C-alpha cells in the first residue's frame, strides 16, 4: 500500500542497495529525541554555518546509515540504526532532509541535502531501515 | 505545509563492557 | 566495631568528544 | 591534629611517594556510591570467589590509584580520583580495604587485603588524595 517508489525503495532498503546523492551539512545537538520542528532547527542551524558540505553517497539498510565521500571515498559516517530515534524531512527545503540520533546521553541532528530527490524520499528510506531494525 | 514522511525508530535502543578483574554476583 | 577511617570525595566528579563535523549553537 | 603515622602519609601522598604492598581482589559491582557497609558485602563477595588475588603495590596520590603487578610490572589498575566516590577499611578484616568508583553509569567496588599494613592507614592515605583532588 505504499506508492510506487516508495515500495521499490524499500525494497533496495532490505537488500543493502539503496543509496542517493547527498551534501551532508554536519550536526548539531538537539534537546529532543524526535520531532519534525526539532530537525527543521537544526537544519536552519546547519545551513546558516560556513562549514563547507561534502559531497557524497547516502547508504541506507539495516546495516547503517553510512555516508562516503565523493572525493575521497573516506567512510566519514557510519551510524547504528538502533542508536538513531527519528528522520524526517524539511517543510522548508523540498530536498532538506535530517536524522536524530544518540550522541554519551546527547542527542544530534544530522542534516543532509539531497542532490536530486526529495528529502521525504529520503526520510521513506531510513524509515524502511528503522523497520529492519526492529525485525532484527 | 502539514507534518509528512516523519519516522520514530520503535527499534531505538534504550538501555557493558567486560572487565577480566570483576566478579559477578551471585 | 563503629564505622572509622571512611572518606567520601568531595571532588568526585558528577557531571564532551570533539566532533570535527559538529556545529555549535549560538 | 592527626595521627603521626596519618600526618606523614598525607606528606607522601601529596609528593607521590605513597604506595602500599596489597592483594587485589578485583571488582564488583555496588548498587551505592558510598557508604562502609556496601564496601564490606562487596569484599565479602570477592574472598568468596575462586580468582586469583594479584599481588603488587598500591600507589596513591593525586593523580590517581595505580596498582602495579609485583611478578610483571604491569600497571594493572589506573583509577582517576575524580571518579572515586568512597572508601573504607573493612570491620570483618583488619587489613581489608576497599573503594568505590564510576565503572558508565554504574559503581564499582575495588578490593584489596594489605600485605602488611591496616587497611584504615591505605583507606586515610587515598582520603588524602581525595583532599589533592578537592584541591585541583
Amino acid at each position: 500500500s505504499k506508492p510506487h517508489q516508495w515500495q521499490a525503495d524499500e525494497e533496495a532498503v532490505r537488500s543493502a542497495t539503496c543509496s542517493f546523492s547527498v551534501k551532508y551539512l554536519g550536526c548539531v545537538e538537539v534537546f529532543e529525541s524526535r520531532g519534525m520542528q526539532v530537525c527543521e532547527e537544526a537544519l536552519k542551524v546547519l545551513r546558516q554555518s560556513r562549514r563547507r558540505p561534502v559531497r557524497g553517497l547516502l547508504h541506507v539498510s539495516g546495516d547503517g546509515l553510512r555516508v562516503v565521500d565523493d572525493e575521497t571515498k573516506g567512510l566519514i559516517v557510519d551510524q547504528t540504526i538502533e542508536k538513531v530515534s527519528f528522520c524526517a524531512p524539511d517543510r522548508n527545503h523540498e530536498r532538506g532532509f535530517s536524522y536524530i540520533c544518540r550522541d554519551t546521553r546527547r542527542w544530534m541532528c544530522h542534516g543532509f541535502l539531497a542532490c536530486k530527490d526529495s528529502g521525504e524520499r529520503l526520510s521513506h528510506a531510513v524509515g524502511c531501515a528503522f523497520a529492519v531494525c526492529l525485525e532484527r | 505545509k502539514r507534518e509528512h514522511a516523519c519516522f520514530e525508530n520503535p527499534g531505538l535502543n534504550l538501555e557493558k563492557q567486560f572487565n577480566p578483574y570483576e566478579v559477578v554476583r551471585s
